[PDB]
RNA sequence: CGACUCUCGGCAACGGAUAUCUCGGCUCUCGCAUCGAUGAAGAACGUAGCGAAAUGCGAUACCUGGUGUGAAUUGCAGAAUCCCGUGAACCAUCGAGUCUUUGAACGCAAGUUGCGCCCGAGGCCAUCCGGCCGAGGGCACGCCUGCCUGGGCGUCACGC
RNA sequence: GGAGGGCGCGGCGGCCGAUGCAAAACCCGGGGCGCGAGCCCGGGCGGAGCGGCCGUCGGUGCAGAUCUUGGUGGUAGUAGCAAAUAUUCAAAUGAGAACUUUGAAGGCCGAAGAGGAGAAAGGUUCCAUGUGAACGGCACUUGCACAUGGGUAAGCCGAUCCUAAGGGAAGGGGUAACCCCGGCAGAUAGCGCGAUCACGCGCAUCCCCGAAAGGGAAUCGGGUUAAGAUUUCCCGAGCCGG
RNA sequence: UACAGGCGAGAGACCGAUAGCGAACAAGUACCGCGAGGGAAAGAUGAAAAGGACUUUGAAAAGAGAGUCAAAGAGUGCUUG
RNA sequence: GCGCGACCCCAGGUCAGGCGGGACUACCGCUGAGUUUAAGCAUAUAAAUAAGCGGAGGAGAAGAAACUUACAAGGAUUCCC
């Protein structure tokens, strides 16, 4: 085109089925603007940058949709090779999350274990 | 130098930030002194401008020109106003950059988000004064 | 035989040939000001390109 | 004939060739090793006697680093906010 | 193989050969020999080429 | 007797010192914790309308979603809906993304865009409900845990 | 060589002065002061900050160092630009032609070539078009220069495939480790073939790289552009593998 | 208790373009070397390009007029020189 | 044979997951010079330092006495005086 096409919130308000048809058209349209790149047309000028952004938008949103459905299926069970990646950011933080301190003092010396001042006094 | 544990204070740093101006930096440095009529309406001495404003040269040699702000330039922090010009040798007329401090705001486009700036700063000036 | 065919060298030759192009006039205005006299344009007869 | 002139003139053998890993002509072909990073090699070649100039080359400057930096900065891994939607929301504060 | 399929999809023509050239650009130039049954000249007009 | 040889001044040319500048360096001090096979550090080669470079990015390619700000970007061109606005901007934020080819680099090698193997679906037609072809992504070392077919008078019972 | 008393510069605490109506800086066969270190003042140049005085402090004063770094002489318009058998005439073009380009002429290498191509190497240098700022130690309108464009298409040629000398994962073992020999309980640990049917049968020194020269699955002819053409293209004819 | 890296800050009787880091500028860049490695030179027109139209000479580069500028004794050899 | 459990020892491109490299300023280990100094030089000095190698974190190491002492006994570990 000569104008930019569309806005990201519009694509959010469209179905997954709708946007994949749009994606096909954007790729076809891009090839036209690539031959016009040589021409140096005023039509392709703005447009050839912006069409790549349009392609990017539809691809991002569809992927996000798939992850959401997957998570709802997975949360009941024991799960995630995919969502596990996001949760951690792995190795150093992974070693630090057993939860050590609470577990050690879960058994042996816990009935009287701390300073009073209040708490033991309030609750008797 | 003068007091306080804070982020910002360094003669070099002050220069560094304002020359290359990120967007928030641009808008606060785009604050141009109001004319006296406008000062008593919005109860502030200075506000960030626009492009559909009209702005009058007070300070310079070029004094007495008025025009709308055609463009604002980030990279070297300058603003460009209509009819403040110098003539090239061939007879072409090219705008001469003016600092927003030098120029004084004749007329405002209120907008909606720019309008919000007026309200918050006005509230600010009310609190100290009374 | 070919004239060393290996892709790793071949890609570098393509890249350096593209790189050895003059600075394009316009950009000297859109840098503010500072003499953009490239430097990474080399000529084959003098020096030698390392891989 | 002898030295210099005859030393230069032959040169039809190759030893140090392009390394894939570091992009430097330093790959010793007939002993299949790079002398600038190690090409087959479990560890990258690091020397702490090889001083100022060389160390900085291996420190790099074609680096990413920024992508890595953002997780350090937040420390969390979430956030949530979708304000600025027709209503006029909560998208202009104070 | 892939390019012959792609040409068939997008311009509805049979391709008889594809020929591959490295360029100093760092991308690949393709000379694609087309069918005589639908002539390259009248393929050309709708994706114009000089 | 010019001239020559020499010298100086005045004006210059030469040259880039000096002065005055400095979005930089330098050194000290303070706060902060936070990389990776979930594909790193580092490289390569591409992508901007017009770019050699730097910077940015990766076939979703000087960028995307979302969000903040609220109108610029500019060398020129350009879009005019994106301008009283779910929204301008080499913008900031950037939670949701793609993230090429490589690289610890993992199918196996690599002076090879080298050579295998496996699986996916769509279409075909039934020399079979199979054959053929398609696009994508896997298949390493290491060892735990659980697992199967078992080696073996390893040990016991029970065999004919 | 010691001690003594001073001068000049940079910055800092104090104090006082000076300025776009012309600061600092710089120039000055211009004046004057001090024994000197230095200072003072004028005129010219210049265009934004600076100096004096009292304390404080140094990366604090230069002529050298076969000094370091930058500039510039005399040398010197001097040695030279002398190997390779050698040029010349007319025309074209252009502002300008011993050298460009075309003809004519004279020659030269003398087919182990000063040749037509490939290797290796370089990397676009090839060719067109533009064209003389730098560069071709003369010249120059010419260039292997600079600018702007284009160009390398393969079932059959090579690489690939394959082994060699040899290299190197895997095992065991030293060596913290890097790293090095190199295979082991792949030997009643599984790779290979029937085989579609799930089951049986058979076997090691493995397995890859290693000559773009060894060894080798398979093409010829004509035409074409700037060019190598079995090779690009095309006709006609094949040939090999699936 | 440590801290010449990294990230984000505050300062100094710090340095002032042959100084300061190798690098104020495209710098670990250009370039050098077979490699290990070695490694520069290079900041300043002006308030604003107002970067000298036009006329004239010259093959052109340039010059001379003029225009512009507070100043060309500021013309991208650019402040002082 | 077949040995229910299992005993002992192998094999999965095996089920869910985990390791290498970096950083290496600072730190924790390992391993380890010589120039130099002694106006020579070996013992010694430099130095239980530089080089070499591995591994973590924001701190790390250390850590509640088979201690120090010789006292009306002190009392994990670290750092400063």
């Amino acid at each position: 085109m000569s104008s930019g096409k569309v806005k990201a919130g519009e694509l959010w308000n469209k179905s997954k089925d709708d946007l994949t048809k749009q994606l096909a058209e954007l790729k076809t349209e891009l090839g036209q603007l690539r031959i016009q790149k040589v021409a140096s047309s005023g039509s392709k000028l703005n447009r050839i940058h912006d069409i790549r952004k349009s392609i990017a938008r539809v691809l991002t949103v569809i992927n996000a949709k798939q992850r959401a459905q997957l998570r709802l299926f997975y949360k009941n069970k024991k799960y995630a090779p995919l969502d596990l990646r996001a949760k951690q950011t792995r190795a150093i933080r992974r070693r630090l999350s057993p939860d050590e301190k609470s577990r050690v003092l879960e058994k042996t010396k816990k009935r009287t274990v701390h300073f009073p001042q209040r708490k033991f006094a309030i609750k008797a | 130098m003068k007091r306080n544990p804070r982020v910002t204070s360094s003669r070099r740093k002050c220069r560094k930030a304002h020359f290359t101006a990120p967007s928030s930096v641009r808008r606060v440095l785009m604050s141009a002194a109001l004319s006296t009529e406008l000062r008593h309406k919005y109860n502030v001495r200075s506000i960030p401008i626009r492009k559909d404003d009209e702005v009058q040269v007070v300070r310079g040699s070029y004094k007495g020109r008025e025009g709308k702000v055609v463009q604002v330039y980030r990279r070297r922090w300058v603003i460009h106003v209509e009819r403040i010009t110098r003539e090239k040798v061939n007879g072409s007329t090219v705008n001469v950059g003016i600092h927003p401090s030098k120029v004084v705001v004749t007329k405002l486009k209120l907008d909606k988000d720019r309008k919000a700036i007026l309200d918050r700063k006005a509230s600010g000036r009310a609190a100290d004064k009374a | 035989m070919p004239s060393h065919k290996t892709f790793r060298i071949k890609q570098k030759l393509a890249k350096k040939q593209r790189q050895n192009r003059p600075i394009p006039y316009w950009i000297r205005m859109r840098t503010d000001n500072t003499i953009r006299y490239n430097a990474k344009r080399r000529h084959w007869r003098r020096t030698k390109l390392g891989f | 004939m002898g030295k210099g002139t005859g030393s230069f003139g032959k040169r039809r053998n190759k030893t140090h060739t392009l390394c894939v890993r570091c992009g430097r002509r330093s790959f010793h072909l007939q002993k299949s090793t790079c002398s600038s990073c190690g090409y087959p090699a479990a560890r990258i070649r690091k020397y702490n006697w090889s001083v100022k100039a060389i160390r900085r080359k291996t420190t790099g400057t074609g680096r990413m680093r920024y992508m890595r930096h953002v997780p350090r900065r937040f420390k969390s891994n979430f956030r949530e906010g979708t304000e600025a939607t027709p209503r006029k929301r909560a998208a202009a504060a104070n | 193989k892939k390019i012959k399929a792609a040409v068939k999809k997008m311009y509805d023509i049979q391709a008889k050969k594809v020929n591959t050239l490295i360029r100093p650009d760092g991308k690949k130039k393709a000379y694609v020999k087309l069918t005589p049954d639908y002539d390259a000249l009248d393929v050309a007009n709708k994706i114009g080429i000089i």
